[PDB]
């Protein structure tokens, strides 16, 4: 049941691993963009929430 | 101009007062590099 632009599934995540690596070793997705960092280092350099 | 362009991305780190001129496609991923562009693979002069 995946939303529209004007409302979205605000869906605010909050302390938990997120392994982008199993997001970014599979190509099940036609693009995966990440703001200025490599998608392996990011389970290295961590943030709040 | 167009033609003054940089590395966007390589194996590491640069050695000071070092150049490389290489223009193999890096590979960015744990699936081998196929030699051209795709997912995991991205020419590193951008």
């Amino acid at each position: 049941r995946f939303a529209s632009v004007y409302a979205w599934n605000r869906k605010r995540i909050s302390n938990c691993v997120a392994d982008y690596s199993v997001l970014y070793n599979s190509a099940s997705f036609s693009t995966f963009k990440c703001y200025g960092v490599s998608p392996t280092k990011l389970n290295d350099l961590c943030f709040t929430n | 101009n167009y033609n003054y362009l940089y590395r966007l991305f390589r194996k590491s780190n640069l050695k000071p007062f070092e150049r490389d001129i290489s223009t193999e496609i890096y590979q960015a991923g744990s699936t081998p590099c196929n030699g051209v562009e795709g997912f995991n693979c991205y020419f590193p002069l951008q």
